[PDB]
RNA sequence: UGUAACGGGGCUAAACCAUGCACCGAAGCUGCGGCAGCGACGCUUAUGCGUUGUUGGGUAGGGGAGCGUUCUGUAAGCCUGCGAAGGUGUGCUGUGAGGCAUGCUGGAGGUAUCAGAAGUGCGAAUGCUGACAUAAGUAACGAUAAAGCGGGUGAAAAGCCC
RNA sequence: CCCGGCGAGGGGAGUGAAAAAGAACCUGAAACCGUGUACGUACAAGCAGUGGGAGCACGCUUAGGCGUGUGACUGCGUACC
């Protein structure tokens, strides 16, 4: 029953964690962070592998927009003819290949100008 | 213990204290906190836990175990490192040296490497029972129904 | 595998002359972050650590287009919160090319990071075609 | 007022660029050999030559 | 490594002996005594008979070459512990510390 | 007491109101994983695995379930001076106390069974027994009021001594 | 045996399994420290982050995006009870 306080108690605190740093003296290297505070480490990321997206969206849809703005081609504006088609609904990701493909992707807002434009 | 209480002093004048008793069960020299009682109890156990199927266990094992043959007399005793040879009717040899007979004779000699205390005489002690492999009850019919426990 | 595209230091410069300086001006000093980020070069790294070289040409014509251009003051105090007050306005100070009334870019990216290494890339060199002090090879 | 924030660590533990020395030089010359400083000739009896203070 | 003749024992803390160990590493041992003996503290006095008496065995005791032991490092430990009292608050302040000081030299070659 | 009422920068229409349209889009329902509770089904039934319904933040209360530094016991029983083992950081493993191993090591030791419940699972008792990482080069350094050399000597003299 | 102050401590021998048993006699981390392999770096913001990743002291690979930590850019925030 003797206790000693021990086997459980630096245990539950570093054994194999890959993160040498933390928190220094009286925060951490002391004892004090082992128990009721060690859990914050991945609160930064509980939530937001969603909500940081937002950030980036930008990216891939500029080679479907940069040189387009000058044809009149407008994202927001061409998107409403384009979803006219039920077959046409994910462009998101799809379009990127743009980046390098210019020299024959010219051709592809051809397929329904007449009524389109 | 001899230890000064009870208290000592007033413990201001620092802007820096919390405690002073001395004795108080906790700090030094001592000791036991709980009560300082002798917690002698006699667990008492009830007549008919022994009459009671307690005895029953050679019809679970049946094959291996309660090894019906003969009664005590046939050992030396004073060269009891002898009774391996004579342990086969048993089989046995050494595992477990009882025989839970009823009368006074030389195999107490049994007991010279440890195994059990042996008992023999009728009350066969139920801390016995469970769970070795050879639990010997090898004398005759004096088991009718309340000799059971014998 | 990644979609991302560190450092990328800077890759994307676009060496442009900006002659849009006074004649819609209001209009596109408030997007001079997003052309730095973005709108043509934003195939990159359209929110972090990046460069832009963007070319000056004239700075006193601020236009503007409102009565704010002659009651509407800046402050810096620069010491000890000032005490004694400033009080000229945004087409009389816009004579001297300062770090208020020209950069626009300030406001934009309005604290400092980010902004911490990008202050003079664009030269501020302001005269016409009498001044163009930037780029030897060939700027548009 | 007692003592009631942060130990000696980092930005007071560094203090040390004007705790500084001065890392001088030595002259060799074999007219005193070894009971000589940096230029100071003999660091008890003032010699050079011949019977300058209390030397020979 | 070839020697390590720390000293015992100072009166000062740990501290007061760190002030001029750093100088002598790697391109000076040839004329180790000048830059100590010149600094005349109680500090360089100590490091000047740690160095002396370390490398006047080497050059005899391994065989080794008195001007090429460049001297690598020079580190510093206290300890184990020593007190003594002064009664300015008799039961409060009153117990003045002596952290000792000796130097593992370790010389070594260029 | 630094212009400080959207957070800015005020935008002459980019707006302000009405009418069209598709992008952003909290943890908010969706992709499709795993599944504790109280219910209904296909059957099974010592009972359980999936389907189907209600649904999955948890200090007042009542349910009802995992494990240990080792003591008293599983066991002259098998294990180890061919290492039985920590501080440690190989490799994956549980829904978890944490391990079955292990990696580099130590130099005597164990419970993968279940019987056992009480010196009973610690960092906050304005800490305590003995401490000191700490307050810097931490006295007014012992009132501020005294000193001048030539030496004799020596393991080293502001002092010893002439 | 060798140096130094007719000293302290070490560098090899050595009774010795051992001096990581050496008489500030415990086979043995803790508050705090010194020289260093490389980092970040004398325009600092906001519990000093886990992210997302450039290439750097070093290491394995018939090339195969990994085994390694201070942590350029900045994003997220207020860990307590």
């Amino acid at each position: 029953a003797r206790v000693k306080r021990g086997v459980i108690a630096r245990a539950r605190h570093k054994k194999i964690l890959k993160q040498a740093k933390g928190y220094y003296g009286a925060r951490s290297r002391v004892y004090r962070v082992a128990f009721q505070a060690v859990i914050k480490a991945g609160q930064y990321a509980y939530r937001d592998r969603r909500q940081r997206k937002r950030q980036f969206r930008q990216l891939w849809i500029a080679r479907i927009n940069a040189a387009a703005r000058q044809n009149g081609i407008s994202y927001s504006k061409f998107i409403n003819g384009l979803k006219k088609a039920s077959v046409e609904i994910d462009r998101k990701i799809l379009a990127d290949i743009a980046v390098f493909d210019k020299v024959a992707f010219t051709a592809l807002v051809e397929k329904a100008k007449a009524a389109l434009a | 213990v001899t230890g000064s209480g009870k208290k000592p002093w007033r413990q201001k004048g620092t802007g820096r204290a919390r405690s002073g008793s001395i004795k108080s069960p906790i700090w030094r020299s001592g000791g036991v906190t709980f009560a300082a009682r002798p917690q002698d109890h006699s667990q008492k156990v009830n007549k008919k836990m022994y009459r009671g199927a307690l005895k029953s266990i050679l019809s679970e094992l049946v094959r291996q175990d309660r090894l019906i043959v003969v009664e005590k007399f046939s050992v030396e005793a004073p060269k009891t490192k002898l009774l391996a040879q004579k342990l086969k009717d048993m089989a046995l040899e050494d595992v477990l040296i009882i025989t839970g007979e009823l009368d006074e004779n030389l195999f107490l000699a049994a007991r010279n490497l440890h195994k059990v205390d042996v008992r023999d005489a009728t009350g066969i002690d139920p801390v016995s029972l469970i769970a070795f492999d050879k639990v010997v009850m090898t004398a005759d019919a004096v088991k009718q129904v309340e000799e059971m426990l014998a | 595998m990644k979609t991302f595209t560190a450092k990328p230091e800077t890759v994307k410069r676009d060496w442009y002359v900006v002659d849009a300086t006074g004649k819609t001006l209001g209009r596109l000093a408030t997007e001079l972050a997003r052309r730095l980020r973005g709108k043509h070069k934003a195939e990159y790294t359209p929110h972090v650590d990046t460069g832009d070289y963007i070319i000056v040409l004239n700075a006193d014509k601020v236009a503007v287009t409102g009565n704010k251009r002659t009651d509407k003051v800046y402050y810096h105090h620069t010491g000890h919160i000032g005490g004694i007050k400033q009080a000229t306005f945004e087409e009389m100070i816009a004579r001297r090319p300062e770090r208020v009334i020209e950069i626009a870019v300030k406001g934009m990216l309005p604290k400092g990071p980010l902004g911490r290494a990008m202050f003079r890339k664009l030269k501020v060199y302001a005269g016409n075609e009498h001044n163009h002090a930037a780029q030897q090879p060939q700027v548009l | 007022a007692v003592q009631q924030n942060k130990p000696t660590r980092s930005k007071r533990g560094m203090r040390r660029s004007h705790d500084a020395l001065t890392a001088v030089t030595s002259l060799s010359v074999d007219k005193t050999s070894g009971e000589k400083h940096l230029r100071h000739h003999i660091t008890a009896d003032g010699y050079y030559r011949g019977r300058k203070v209390i030397a020979k | 490594m070839e020697t390590i003749a720390k000293h015992r024992h100072a009166r000062s803390s740990a501290q007061k002996v760190r002030l001029v160990a750093d100088l002598i590493r790697g391109k000076k041992v040839s004329q180790a005594l000048d830059i100590l003996t010149y600094t005349n503290k109680k500090a360089a006095v100590l490091v000047k008979k740690v160095l002396e008496s370390a490398i006047a065995n080497a050059e005899h005791n391994d065989g080794a070459d008195i001007d090429d032991l460049k001297v690598t490092k020079i580190f510093v430990d206290e300890g184990p512990s020593m007190k003594r009292i002064m009664p300015r608050a008799k039961g409060r302040a009153d117990r003045i510390l002596k952290r000792t000081s000796h130097i593992t030299v370790v010389v070594s070659d260029r």
